[PDB]
């Protein structure tokens, strides 16, 4: 088993990174001058696009994809977009995931050659240019990451949580494919900021069991959990897939992106 | 690179230096494969307390760098030592772990005691060997191995707030075998719980003889002469105390190289009894389950702490030196 898998109770992500929605949204106020509110969640589901794109790339498991988002989102909930550049932030968080998560330092060339071609075959409606950062500008701003960071380095998940509520309804093969894609959603949102993980994943089953017309309520009803909470998230995830359905992303992010509030260069 | 410049000169400006806050030129105590590490005092004087800095081994963040990092980020338990502060330094992107000092440690303690030949008071080592217990529990509870311990690797809290408080490290190092279970010397292919409660086995015997229990001579995972002392102290195992002994890489080495009729007269009770220990106390018989060949046969760290050794007088110490005068040397500089 994993190290440090039961103390998410007595871990630094609970305890210095689930964050108040209230400071989040005074933080962002910052970049919302530049882009509205719309145009802000559209740039946030384009990151974790590329988050996974690459990490998809670079054949990491699903959990240090998670990782590397979760570092992306901890550093932006914090400061501006211009602070550092989400295009070299992005793999700069899969390559600090990727240590972490025990898989290894991916190699120098490979890192880049991964950013390059990822944003060249998977994003060239949103970037013109080639991948412009080296393994430099990487190792700079992973430093950045990890102060910022305050060294916070593991991460809990929602999917081990949701795979231990599957079994026990003994409907892991019914539900686990749908519920697991629901989770991977939700790093669209602020959600995994907001909640421990295991509200995320009672919130995904929730929503996985509507869609295939299950019966779980006596299931549901049986826990002993603020079913408050795990309907607000059940809303935040409801809202996820309008907004879906209405933003073209190929149409929209090169202009969104040109809006980004750019960085101060030295005097 | 393209990086906001009114964002990193406030960073810059704020960020606390290591070279700034804490004076350890020339007070090098630890060289090894992870580093440096320095007993430091703070320069801006509202204390005066001993500080570990360790610069770890390279630049950047390495592997090693990061899990140490991630797993004392989220380490917190009276025996296992603490991250105090992570700096990271821009100009050379070094990085430095900073913790409070720990003055002693049981290969210095042992060494003392073994150097006066005055053994180890049995208080101080039931109350040693109940806080190395206590956690490494909590390591494992966590699945976290230490996969190296040692007497080097258990610290002890000298004069302060924590005096004689034992403190679980990881110091790296070129080598010995002393503390490895036999499944690794047959080419065991994972780390295990039970891999880290033969070396407690082994570092208690220790603490009541004075002695490495199997000391051995400096020589793959097969190390023939550190099998024979352990066979030497131990007996060698019949198959019914060690059923699958033969699934081990090197078995059939170990039958190419070794005869059991070579060990009959061997037996922990035996050696133990050379040096002292009765085989009648419930510490020889905590220590024999711990020091179980078969992996599988030895106790958990759990159920080790429930041993009623522990409720036999005298009652384990938070303070191992039990209130009384510390003769042991301070840690000198290399
Ligand atoms: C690559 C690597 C290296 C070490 C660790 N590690 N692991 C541990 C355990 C006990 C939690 C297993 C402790 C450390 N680091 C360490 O003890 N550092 C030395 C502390 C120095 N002492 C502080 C107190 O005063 C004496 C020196 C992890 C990963
Ligand atoms: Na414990």
């Amino acid at each position: 088993d994993k190290a440090m898998a039961g103390n998410f109770w007595q871990s630094s992500h609970y305890l210095q990174w689930i964050l108040d929605k209230q400071d989040l949204l005074k933080e962002r106020q910052k970049d919302l001058k530049f882009l509205s509110e719309e145009e802000y969640w559209k740039l946030q589901i384009f990151f974790t696009n590329v988050i996974q794109a690459l990490g998809e790339h670079l054949k990491l498991r699903q959990q240090v994809i998670a990782t590397a988002t979760v570092y992306f989102k901890r550093f932006y909930a914090r400061y501006s977009l211009k602070s550092i550049d989400p295009v070299l932030m992005a793999p700069t968080c899969v390559f600090l995931a990727s240590k972490v998560e025990e898989f290894g330092v991916v190699s120098n060339t490979r890192l880049i050659a991964a950013a390059t071609s990822v944003l060249k075959t998977r994003f060239s409606y949103a970037f013109p240019k080639e991948f412009p950062y080296r393994m430099n500008h990487i190792l700079e701003c992973e430093f950045y990451l990890l102060e910022l960071m305050d060294c916070c380095l593991i991460v809990y998940h929602p999917y081990r949580p949701l795979l231990q509520y599957v079994q026990d309804m003994g409907q892991e093969d019914m539900l686990l494919p749908l519920a697991w894609r629901i989770v991977n959603d939700t790093y669209r949102t602020d959600l995994c900021l907001l909640y421990p993980p295991f509200m995320i994943a009672l919130a995904c089953l929730h929503v996985a069991c509507v869609v295939q017309q299950k019966d779980a309520r006596q299931w549901f009803a049986e826990l002993s959990v603020d079913m408050e909470k795990i309907l607000e998230i059940i809303r935040v995830i409801l809202k996820l897939y309008e907004q879906w359905k209405n933003f073209d992303e190929r149409k929209e992010m090169a202009t969104i992106l040109s809006k980004m509030p750019k960085p101060k260069p030295p005097p | 690179d393209k990086m906001d410049y009114d964002f990193k000169v406030k960073l810059s400006s704020e960020r606390e230096r290591v070279e700034d806050l804490f004076e350890y030129e020339g007070c090098k105590v630890g060289r090894g494969t992870y580093g440096h590490v320095y007993k430091a005092k703070r320069k801006d004087g509202k204390d005066d307390k001993d500080y570990a800095l360790k610069q770890i081994e390279g630049t950047g963040i390495s592997m090693s760098a990061c899990r140490e990092i991630a797993l004392l980020r989220e380490l917190k338990h009276p025996n296992v030592i603490s991250l105090q502060k992570v700096f990271l330094s821009h100009a050379d992107r070094k990085v430095w772990l900073l913790f409070d000092y720990a003055e002693h440690d049981l290969w210095h303690i042992i060494k003392f005691h073994r150097a006066s030949k005055v053994q180890l008071p049995r208080g101080m080592v039931k109350s040693l060997l109940y806080q190395i217990l206590d956690g490494i529990h909590y390591l494992h509870a966590n699945w976290v191995l230490h996969r190296d311990l040692k007497p080097a690797n258990i610290l002890v809290m000298g004069e302060g707030p924590e005096r004689g408080r034992v403190k679980i490290a990881d110091m790296g190092f070129v080598v010995t075998f002393w503390y490895r279970a036999p499944e690794l010397l047959l080419g065991a292919r994972h780390y295990t719980k039970a891999i880290d409660i033969w070396a407690i086995g082994c570092i208690f015997a220790e603490l009541l003889t004075s002695e490495p229990i199997f000391h051995c001579r400096q020589e793959n995972p097969y190390h023939h002469d550190q099998l024979d002392r352990i066979f030497n102290v131990m007996g060698f195992p019949a198959d019914k105390d060690w059923e699958d002994i033969k699934k081990m890489p090197e078995h059939s080495t170990l039958m190419k190289d070794f005869r059991r009729n070579t060990y009959t007269n061997c037996s922990l009770i035996k050696y133990m009894e050379k040096h002292k220990v009765k085989p009648d106390s419930k510490a020889f018989h905590l220590l024999q389950k711990l020091l179980t060949m078969d992996p599988i046969k030895r106790i958990t760290s759990e159920q080790a702490m429930q041993d009623p050794y522990f409720l036999e007088d005298p009652l384990p110490t938070s303070d191992v030196f039990a209130g009384c005068q510390i003769p042991y040397p301070k840690r000198e500089f290399l």
